[PDB]
């Protein structure tokens, strides 16, 4: 639910859009996330590992 | 884009002109 549960009720959202909003929040348009979504997710795993 | 839906987008110019 992203940040929606912190401010009140938990509102479900697909994780890729949650990432899209967080990208928009730092000055990077959401199409950047969507165009590179697969790259970003695989890349995320190496960072967690 | 993943899961992009095949949906129409309205244009405010063609109905006007
Ligand atoms: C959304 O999830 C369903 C499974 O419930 C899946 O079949 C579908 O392909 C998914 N769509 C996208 C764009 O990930
Ligand atoms: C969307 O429309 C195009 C053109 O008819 C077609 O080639 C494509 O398979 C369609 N995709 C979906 C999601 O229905």
């Amino acid at each position: 639910s992203g940040w929606t549960f912190g401010a009140g009720p938990a509102l479900q959202i697909p994780f890729p859009m949650q990432m899209a909003y967080r990208f928009n929040g730092i000055g990077v348009t959401q199409n950047v996330l969507y165009e590179n979504q697969k790259l970003i997710a695989n890349q995320f795993n190496s960072a967690i590992g | 884009v993943i899961g992009i839906v095949n949906n129409t987008v309205y244009d405010p110019l063609q109905p006007e002109l």
